[PDB]
């Protein structure tokens, strides 16, 4: 669509989040912390590493059809998901509660915002139970 | 800048290699504990008087060596406190030294001066040097351990114990009664007791044996089922210790899952929230957290069968079975 | 009346602490036990002549406060009978006296009284009170799971216990007969028995060796076998040990499982049957009984993979399947 | 209902089994003691405890949309149902026989009346062999 | 006939309590054992001169004893016979002799006979007296159990004899090296490997020691090493003596279940075929059979977890795949 | 040709039964092993001076065979390296020389040599041929199996290590400072370390013994402390070394699979790609090659439950599911 | 049906194969015997004692509703049945073949004749082979 | 048939790979040799034995019935086969890369020509990447 060619104008130079198509690990780590993201050189390279056609940053951008064309709705997807609730659903039944969710995001892994949290205990889940089905929620990414 | 994350990065990895060692840094514990030992040895040489006054010379100048690195161990330790908002500032590092094992070895550091600055005073501070050996392992680990596992084995231990000191008890009372007249090592049932336990613990020392072919015949038939009880707990401390070190492993293995499951739960929120600045950023938070999250999370995830595996078998079959419902009603 | 009510809990309580401890009861028998094994070290003190005067004082004194506790013990145990329509009423706590340790404790009572009063009577007195000693274990536990392993892997032991016996013979056999000449140490095969069960047990008193270069080598070669062989039936029954009470542990953990399915079925039938002073009732009936019972069994419920979880896995399943056959006889 | 409505009139002060909305936890067992229940304070303690809006026994009964709202038809009743059968079904294929039921009933747990237990082996399985199959059972509480 | 039936009857009971020995039948073992037994201490008895007349008297009634039972054994036996097709008839008899533990106990018998008739031929058939007692394992079970678990495990037994004897080796010969001259125990390598060996494997007879610090200090270093690895074979076999009886029992465990299969299926098949005196059997004969049958099959079908569980559960599990597969290809 | 072909299997077969043995081929290696082992004792023999021209000669006629069996060894397994393309060719023999354990069997040829054509030297050539007997495990197993096994229970065995050290430290403390006075075989804390790890490792040789009650206690007390501790390992290595066997078994039988696996595909790859000289090719190779390799192949699947099996039923059992779930949408 | 009718006849006496309704345990056996079956009087009592409405032999022949009525087509039977040739069934897939059909039945268990055994081979499954399938088989008894 | 009657009249003569009806072991292997075969005597002989109907290789060539009429589409084989690519597929979902798959081909078991293993990494799934699906692969070989 529009957005997707019109990201894909960008990304003919960005394929290593630059303006030429190159490893460009440091210069994407270095625009992404301009970005706010502030990334790990060595976080950027494995990534790059990983999924790559040229294998060497300057990749010819098939992530053009992986990024917008891939719905991210896997299976893969779906279970692992399901999984990492699993590790935070103590004798599961939806044990998860809002409470719950704002501690691990807000105290573990990524620290994000509190209001994002509030947000996330809003549109995944609006009933803020102890019970939460993750059903909802791994459609809820996919298709929810 | 360029010095300030230089300043982290040794900051951190000397914390690491003083407080929680992994890999090659055991090295440097593996030296302190030689230093430790060496000065015990050198010690027990300097007991010997035939040979002290080498002794004594190498003695002082590894006290010396011995203060030396024990105060830049303590400093850089303190030092190595900037790993976490937890022990920073001077207030931080005023409790990272209320922390117990830091107090011993600033005892065991003014013990040190206190010896190079010079007999009960001096048997007490060289026993204090001998704290930081019993110091060597901080983090209890191998007291909790033995205590976790001889708690769990209480019964098979009490069991052992029980019937062992009844064998003990009997067979010296009868040996004793067999042997109180020729023999002359058991002159009183407190040295039956001594022959006892050197016998049922099989150390046999021999200072003290039967003589009568009554008593031999007594403390064979008695030998054999106290030599075997007093033998017992250690196979069954031994069983334990692998339980208990097997279920450890495992349990730690599991929090290595909780880290990918927060990182996989916080991307896929904060990207379906999101969805060309903006459209480069959540192309590229896309692409490199999930290719990454997913790999990582997947790898921590497989192994494992015990429990594990057959969790996740039922799982999946609670909702498969609970499909199975489903669908049958839906067509008819 | 709350005097009734403090009356049944003191009752309940010491009952527990006297009968069935766990916990912090232990305190008591470990008191009861500490007790006797001072009477038992101070007997052994008073053998011993050349101080005795101070063990027969500190002896009277103990034998004072072991009549009082045991006196008191029997009688606050026999009034602990008030916590079931089992051991209530004259005859019931004259059953409850009937109960074989509770005859024991008679007698250790009254042979205390006449040590008090006041050889052959005495030392059997004395002995009595060593009788409570082994009396600790009441309900056997010990002596069960001992015996219950022992039954259990008997091919392993008997196996064990042959070959070793058979070793003992016939290395002894040949030793003797090398060393029969040169060697004083075995005059006679009674004496070279007694060398080889000290060998193969690995207690080694030293009183009996072989002296010539044959012997020695037969007393090598032999000890290997035998030496791993008695040490066998240790193993054995460590393991045996661990496998019966993890056996008891998951049985004992069942039946927890047994008072919450009765709760279970007993609220459901009766408030289903019963289904505003009644509506009332039936409300709070349902609410409360439901939300803990429910709850109760099913942290009750999970655990113990071995066999439980898979014959769970399997009820569930076998029904899965027969709905499968039955749906789709029912489609076509 | 007439019912529901009616019990919710009581149920307004009785939330906590009371006159006044209120902790009332021994109110509520010297109530049911009188009633004939005579439950422990323990035991009245932890069930409120347990399901609560205010968790302080002044609930404003949101228990008026639990109690005849929730038909106890939910599928963790029937599975808890089967398993409670399951321990005392040794070998299973309705392994209970009335005497058994009677047995449990009148010797274990709360022994209820032997008449009970004879309606309870008239009505939910009048065969009253050893093969009593469960699905019935525990369709008799949920929907049988 | 009623004589007959009774000659059947005590003709297999005892051949089961002479052969194949269960519950009870052991006293009659035990019996025969403890004759054996008495009649090797007896013999030792009679080699202390001191007191050997009453020793020769008690020996001479115990041969009587043993003569009279063992012929009576052997007879007993042979006629023990009846209870199959294989040994019945006079060839039948004589096969059954032919089978090699009933030749050394004719050999047993007439070694007897010649005692009793009357040093070197005594002395042989003395010892055919105690082959009789080695013989008392006649199925070969505590032979065959070891054999088999030293194979298995033949690896981790391997690697222990060969770092023992390696490091038996090797501290001998620095002992040897360290006290050869002040030590005069140590006179000859010959000397430290009877040190090291009585060392190694915890015995320690005292007899030789190391004097010299420098030895004192080797052998407490390779102390360690070797006590932990000559104790090894023991701890292997007695896991692999509970691994291997465990499995036994398991496999036995399964032949258990042939028998009624084979009920079920003849029943089955042979009913079915038949289908009012014709009617009445058939009537009886399914009624009967299967009620009985069925049920006796069941009751030994459904335990031990280990793979038995998982390869029903996966055998039930493979056709209802496989008809998942089959119905929806039916549907669509 | 049939000698080319005499040649290869010839070649193939000395191969094998040089450098990887298994059956019967162990018994060249024990003949070996014994060889080896004859030269040590008889070097031993020729240490005792009042006979040694005897093993003097017979050490000689020894040599000589040691020489010519290891230069043929030498030889023939240079040779019999003809089995791959791996070590054929002069350069190839070169390249198989440079193994290690060929070079040391090259200075044990030369040694041997050199004892024939003949003291430091002599000592140190003779040595040489120990070399031989320790370098018998050439494949490192014995050892590899041991570093990792130790490597894997690091815990347990650092905590045995540990507290049995510690133990040992405190209680040869006490028991010196009891007896320092009375007591002389506690002259020095040396003496007292000494006699501490001859109790706690039961070996107990009496040099040194308490003699005060008060040392008796503490040594009796402390004894049942560390005699439990020092025989920890023992155990914890037997469990780990039967657990490792074990584990390798098992992975060492998968690859068992990983042929036939090739097979299968090779052939239907093959043969699909194919489909009367052709047709008869074709016919024949899908009727031997698939009756054969899917035969294996499956032989060569089902055992093992651990993870193997539940691994086949989780894959076939999510593929199951998956379809549950497909043929539902599918219908509705 | 008439046949059914008519051993019922013989039934109303027979209910443990006599002429009076009685225990007649070893009346049944020795009448067995006579009838070529020779069994074993404990074998009779454990069957009598199993499934009985007296519980002592003079039952009052509630199994004419069981022999006749019942097809003998229960689920449990076939699951018996196929749990029955696993044990012989090494590695499955079929693995009987009618020879080791003939060794079982006529060297072990209960020793049928040689022609029933072949009855058995040719009936059962005609196709002689060592795959031949159990599913028929089970059916063979219950419904084929 | 055309082919396969024209095969048969072979057949006829080849059941053990001959010209006439025998065992003929040691010819089938020449012969096959002679094609480029060249097998082992051993792998002939275990071969004719297990597959036969006179078990003497002179079998009156039930193969007809079998290599032909078979379409080698037999569930085992499909099982088989996934069994075949599990031990390749660490941790699975189409693990195999076209370079596992030469790699396997031409360097253990059976060396196939690396062309042939070429036309494989084409024909059997030409996208050659790491997610090879295994469905298609047992169809490829049965049914695709
Ligand atoms: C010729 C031949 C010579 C033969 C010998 C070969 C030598 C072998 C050495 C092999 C191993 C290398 C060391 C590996 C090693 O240390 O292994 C460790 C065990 O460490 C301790 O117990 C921690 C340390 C405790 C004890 C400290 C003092 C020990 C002094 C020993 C003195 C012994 C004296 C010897 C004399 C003998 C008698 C006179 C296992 O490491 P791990 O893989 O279990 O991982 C760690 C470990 O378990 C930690 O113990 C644990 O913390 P703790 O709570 O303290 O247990 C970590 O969990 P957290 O991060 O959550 O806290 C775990 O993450
Ligand atoms: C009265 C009565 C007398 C009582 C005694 C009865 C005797 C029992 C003998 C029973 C067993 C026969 C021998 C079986 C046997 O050797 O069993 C082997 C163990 O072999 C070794 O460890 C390889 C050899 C290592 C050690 C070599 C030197 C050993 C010298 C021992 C001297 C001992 C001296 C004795 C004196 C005692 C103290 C003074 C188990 O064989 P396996 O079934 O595990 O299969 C092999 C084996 O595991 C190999 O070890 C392994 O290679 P490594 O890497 O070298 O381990 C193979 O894997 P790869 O093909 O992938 O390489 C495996 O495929
Ligand atoms: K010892
Ligand atoms: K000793
Ligand atoms: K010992
Ligand atoms: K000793």
């Amino acid at each position: 669509t529009e957005e997707q060619i019109a990201e894909f104008k960008e990304a003919f130079s960005l394929f290593d989040k630059d303006g030429d198509g190159t490893i460009t690990t440091k210069e994407l780590g270095t625009v992404m912390r301009s970005l706010g993201q502030n990334p790990t050189e060595a976080e950027l390279q494995d990534m790059i590493n990983e999924v790559d056609a040229d294998g060497n940053g300057t990749i010819d951008f098939p992530e053009f059809l992986t990024m917008m064309a891939r719905k991210m709705k896997d299976t893969d997807s779906e279970e692992e998901i399901r999984e990492a609730f699993r590790v935070f659903d103590k004798d599961g039944n939806g044990y998860i509660s809002a409470a719950e969710l704002r501690h691990v995001m807000t105290n573990l892994g990524e620290k994000l915002t509190d209001e994002e949290v509030d947000e996330m205990i809003r549109e995944a889940d609006i009933d803020g139970d102890g019970q939460v089905n993750y059903e909802e929620f791994v459609q809820m990414m996919t298709a929810k | 800048s360029a010095a300030h994350k230089r300043y982290r990065r040794l900051q951190n990895w000397v914390y690491n290699v003083l407080e929680r060692p992994r890999g090659w840094a055991f090295v440097y514990h593996v030296f302190i504990f030689l230093l430790v030992f060496s000065c015990l040895v050198l010690s027990v040489l300097s007991t010997i008087q035939e040979h002290q006054e080498l002794a004594n010379e190498c003695l002082l100048i590894l006290e010396f060596v011995m203060i030396v690195v024990f105060g830049l161990e303590y400093i850089v330790r303190v030092w190595s406190a900037g790993c976490c908002c937890r022990y920073r500032g001077w207030q931080g590092r005023f409790r990272f030294a209320r922390k117990p094992f830091c107090v011993i070895d600033f005892i065991v550091f003014v013990a040190s001066v206190a010896v190079i600055a010079a007999t009960s005073a001096l048997r007490s501070m060289r026993f204090l040097q001998i704290l930081r050996m019993v110091r060597m392992d901080r983090r209890g680990g191998t007291w909790k351990l033995l205590g976790s596992v001889v708690y769990a084995h209480s019964k098979e231990l009490i069991t052992a114990w029980y019937i062992g000191f009844l064998v003990l008890i009997f067979a010296s009372f009868l040996v004793y009664l067999a042997e109180k007249d020729a023999n002359s090592d058991f002159s009183s049932y407190a040295d039956s007791l001594w022959w006892g336990t050197i016998t049922l613990t099989t150390i046999g020392y021999g200072d003290k044996t039967p003589h009568t072919w009554l008593g031999r015949v007594l403390a064979a038939g008695f030998a054999l089922l106290g030599i075997s009880f007093f033998a017992l707990p250690a196979g069954i401390l031994g069983s334990g210790f692998a339980l208990k070190v097997q279920e450890q492993h495992r349990q730690k293995h599991f929090e290595k899952r909780r880290m990918p499951a927060a990182n996989l739960i916080q991307a896929a929120w904060r990207l379906y929230s999101t969805d060309p600045a903006v459209k480069t950023v959540i192309r590229s938070i896309r692409i490199l957290k999930f290719l990454v999250a997913k790999r990582k999370f997947k790898e921590t995830l497989r192994p494992y069968d015990v429990k594990d595996v057959i969790e996740q078998y039922s799982a999946g079959h609670l909702d498969m079975l609970g499909r199975i419902k489903s669908l049958q009603t839906r067509v008819d």
